[PDB]
């Protein structure tokens, strides 16, 4: 019976939201001068893991990466003398992400096991978070005190470190999300499923706001744009697409007609205007924000990249790939 | 459900020009593009890594 | 100072020692992945083998062998089944007695045919292009049963067993009906005729039939992921 | 003239078609990270001792044969002996170690990740080239292998002129050393490998009731013989026996098996990894 109710409000929001929009990002940024051509060149190739990464994440000082492998290694590294601080086990030998506390105290790591393991790095694990059905997907950390977990139960979660008890979920996503990405405050939070829908959260409410379903399949990467009124979200559709908070709907769509490849994971840059992504096609392409024309291509990497993180400085980009490698980029 | 709830809830929020986003974007862009070690290639002396 | 560089260094060799005896170890082992459906009966073979992710290592010939599974996740898509790129077998398990019951509680969508949908999925994968399936179907003994119960009739359920005949250069076992072995020749074809279209030469599945008190899953694994290693060797020199 | 000028540039192409082939191989190795294999590492040294081979023997051989004179000293002359003992050693010996890693490889594959390591593959390209380095520079810097009748007395005392002349045992030595043991082993273990890829395929066939390793055996094989045998065989025949075989035909045969080196990157490198590394460098 609410289905009726529920499709003629869908259809009444997809009508402010054609009506909310004149002039797209394209008509209005044609005039600026394009940022050309960009040379990038592997500064540092680290190597040292036992198979392939799927997750990183720099630290606070732009100096330090944790960064996860199959092999059940958690790896710290310091990029500027490429030396490993650390090297943590994983009681589970499967890992599907990992996370690098803003004070650098703490290193987050879960995987298939439905666990979110938190480690003390100053090297044995502090708390073992559980209560997701599915496996955990991505791990962030609002402050030493509190995590945010997205599992394959298609719930989003806040957990705190002390009581080892979640404070709440999130729901609403029809499919399993994937991955997460807090705003630059912490105020707000979004997560893209794969049901096409990346929707933003509120760490205090508790509500999705706004929900975006402009892509056509999976959702794999998202983040925030550094200003955090917009977001860029990589699905498997071979598009990556710029979304905005107070517009609450698209505004361009970064796609060429030779890619046919997924996206994995998106990263801007410090002033926004790139946005850089990794493919399936062994190679990153970093795209023009205002733009949507490519500058160049990270063809480095022998296997399919898995993660991308640009440095908080904004100096280097790292893409860690399935072959083992994770290479720094400048 | 509660999918209505949430969707009548989702559906009333204020909203802004894209003109005025877009506009808003580009000039954070424009205002912040001289501290971007990526877009301006920093010179040897400047770069950490090399 | 340099003693930060020093200590740093230190521990950069014993860290590094560290990993190479870890990647010493990690080759040794052998990794497999044990899929099948809820009920198809792979506890059973596990706890056979052994003899939310669950792991057992077992160790034949001083091969080790880690077996990996999952049930939790329980999903049309799934997400983790790319993550499982580098096991050198997937062992599937199919109740090839299910063919006249449904679980979906809809007509003629068969708990066999979703079992072939499933092994159609797992074989035509971007990622599991060059991961070999080793199949297994359980419960051989409740299909005889029921096939040689005139209960249910597999020609009502598969059309193209009306008109099938049982293969001339087949293995028959030593005490086994006509009708029973044609039945699970069937069920292995059906199987079978999935595993030949796609894949060409780069993986292969091994197709077993077991019963429910069988003891012999432990060295048929070893011989099919034996089987499965020289054939990745033998195809990278360009031989076979 | 015309005669020696199309040697000349016979044994040029030769040249340039084996440094090519080497460099080539070798960039390929090195540059990108994704070859370096545990076997890469073998056929890195094959192709390092053929590319030396190419750089060092075959040109003042071909400046030995065209201007029918050795300009450079004698002692240059026993270096270049030497060296080109030192290659075929090495480029042999070398095949051999390859097809032993694959029999390993397909024989035991559950044992072959724990056989083989980067400081095993070190060590056993140490101990090649070590007992190369040996054959070739112990027997020849000490003159153990120099002859006896006033031909090879006179041959050794001018300078200006330079051919070989072999005692019997150091002539018996260095083939059963550098051919002929290399050749058993490598016949016997593709005879094993092929074995097993029949009993594989035989396997394959009754399994899925709905060639290529033969001829991939046999190129391997088949170069390798044709290139190298018939010189073996002529340098044990003409130390037991020296009116039988001439100076003209050693030559061809020796250059027969020189030019062998050039062959083996376009036998052993053709795996798509490696096409697509040439191209990528190209
Ligand atoms: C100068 N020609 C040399 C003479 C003897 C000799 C060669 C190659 C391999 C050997 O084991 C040898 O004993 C020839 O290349």
């Amino acid at each position: 019976q609410l289905r009726q109710e529920a499709e003629q409000l869908k259809n009444q929001i997809r009508d402010a939201r054609k009506a909310c929009a004149d002039a797209t990002l394209s008509q209005i940024t044609n005039n600026i001068d394009p940022v050309g051509r960009i040379q990038m060149r592997t500064r540092r190739t680290l190597r040292g893991h036992l198979a392939k990464i799927y997750a990183m994440h720099w630290g606070t000082d732009s100096r330090l990466l944790v960064s996860a492998s199959q092999d059940g290694k958690l790896i710290i590294w310091d990029s500027y003398t490429t030396n490993k601080v650390h090297a943590i086990p994983l009681r589970s030998s499967w890992v599907m992400t990992c996370a690098y506390a803003p004070s650098g105290n703490y290193v987050a790591c879960g995987g298939l096991d439905n666990i979110c393991s938190i480690y003390n790095l100053k090297v044995r694990v502090s708390r073992e978070l559980a209560g997701h059905t599915g496996y955990l997907s991505c791990c962030r950390f609002l402050d030493d005190n509190q995590i945010v977990t997205s599992s394959g139960d298609t719930t989003c979660a806040l957990w705190d470190i002390e009581t080892g008890q979640q404070t709440t979920t999130f729901t609403g996503h029809t499919g399993d999300v994937m991955s997460l990405s807090l705003a630059p405050d912490t105020r707000l939070f979004v997560s893209g499923a794969c049901d096409a829908s990346a929707k933003l959260w509120d760490v205090r409410e508790g509500m999705c706001r706004q929900t975006f379903t402009g892509h056509e399949s999976d959702i794999n990467a998202i983040c925030f744009f550094p200003n955090g009124n917009a977001f860029a979200t990589g699905s498997d559709d071979a598009t990556c697409r710029l979304f905005d908070l107070r517009a609450d709907q698209e505004l361009m769509t970064y796609s060429h007609d030779n890619i046919i490849c997924g996206i994995t994971s998106v990263s801007f840059s410090k002033s926004g205007r790139l946005l850089l992504a990794g493919y399936d096609d062994f190679n990153c392409n970093v795209w023009d924000a205002l733009k949507a024309d490519r500058a160049g291509v990270l063809a480095g990497h022998d296997n399919r990249v898995s993660c991308l993180g640009v440095t908080d400085d904004g100096m280097a980009v790292a893409t860690g790939s399935w072959d083992s490698f994770l290479k720094i980029w400048n | 459900r509660k999918l209505v709830e949430q969707l009548k809830m989702e559906a009333n929020i204020d909203r802004i020009k894209v003109s005025k986003a877009a506009a808003d974007l580009m000039a954070y862009c424009e205002a912040h593009a001289k501290e971007d070690p990526l877009l301006t290639p920093v010179p040897a002396s400047e770069n950490p890594f090399r | 100072q340099r003693n930060e560089e020093k200590a740093q260094r230190e521990a950069n060799k014993k860290i590094e020692k560290q990993l190479q005896k870890d990647k010493q170890v990690y080759r040794a082992t052998h990794r497999l992945l044990l899929l099948g459906a809820g009920e198809s009966g792979k506890s059973t073979i596990v706890k056979q083998m052994r003899i939310g992710i669950f792991e057992t290592k077992f160790q034949v010939d001083k091969v080790n062998f880690h077996m990996f599974d999952v049930g939790g996740q329980r999903d049309e898509r799934r997400k983790w089944i790319q993550c499982f790129n580098d096991v050198t077998a997937i062992i599937f398990v199919v109740a090839s007695s299910s063919y006249n019951m449904v679980i979906r509680e809809d007509n003629q969508t068969n708990r066999l045919q979703e079992a072939l949908n499933l092994f159609k999925s797992i074989w035509n994968n971007r990622w599991l292009r060059t991961i070999s399936v080793i199949l297994f179907l359980n419960k051989q003994d409740l299909l005889a049963e029921k096939v040689l119960a005139g209960k249910s009739k597999i020609e009502d359920y598969f059309p193209e067993f009306a008109r099938y005949t049982t293969p001339e250069d087949a293995t028959p076992e030593p005490g086994e009906d006509p009708r029973v072995t044609r039945a699970k020749y069937f069920i292995r074809d059906e199987f079978l005729r999935i595993s030949t279209a796609s894949g060409d030469g780069r993986h292969y599945c091994y197709p077993h039939f077991t019963c429910a008190v069988d003891t012999e899953n432990i060295r048929r694994v070893f011989n099919d992921c034996r089987d499965i290693i020289q054939r990745m060797h033998l195809r990278q020199y360009e031989l076979l | 003239e015309v005669w020696v000028v199309g040697m000349g540039i016979v044994m040029s192409l030769i040249v340039l078609a084996i440094v090519f082939g080497n460099v080539l191989v070798i960039t390929a190795i090195a540059k990108f990270e994704r070859l370096q294999t545990v076997t890469n590492y073998f056929i890195t040294s094959l192709a390092c001792a053929d590319l030396v081979m190419g750089l060092a023997v075959v040109p003042f051989g071909a400046a030995h044969i065209l201007t029918k004179t050795w300009t450079f000293g004698n002692f240059w002359c026993e270096f270049w002996t030497s060296i080109d003992v030192l290659c075929v050693t090495a480029s042999i010996e070398t095949l051999c170690v390859i097809a032993v890693d694959r029999y390993f490889a397909i024989t035991s594959p559950f044992k072959y990740q724990s056989l083989l390591t980067k400081n095993k593959a070190r060590v056993i390209i140490l101990m090649v080239w070590i007992v190369s380095g040996l054959t070739s520079f112990l027997p020849i810097q000490m003159h153990w292998y120099r002859a006896t009748h006033q031909e090879a007395i006179n041959c050794y005392a001018e300078e200006t002129c330079c051919d070989f002349f072999t005692n019997q045992a150091y002539a018996i030595a260095s083939s059963i050393v550098s051919f002929y043991v290399p050749l058993v082993i490598m016949v016997f273990v593709y005879s094993r490998v092929f074995q097993e890829a029949k009993r594989q395929l035989q396997k394959i066939d009754k399994s899925e009731g709905r060639h290529k390793a033969l001829k991939t055996l046999g190129i391997i094989m088949g170069t390798f013989t044709l290139c190298w045998l018939p010189f073996f065989i002529v340098n044990i025949v003409h130390v037991i026996q020296d009116n039988l075989i001439r100076k003209e035909v050693y030559i061809l045969l020796n250059w027969i098996g020189y030019v062998n080196s050039g062959f083996n990157p376009l036998i052993y490198c053709r795996s798509p990894d490696f096409r697509i590394a040439f191209q990528e460098l190209l």
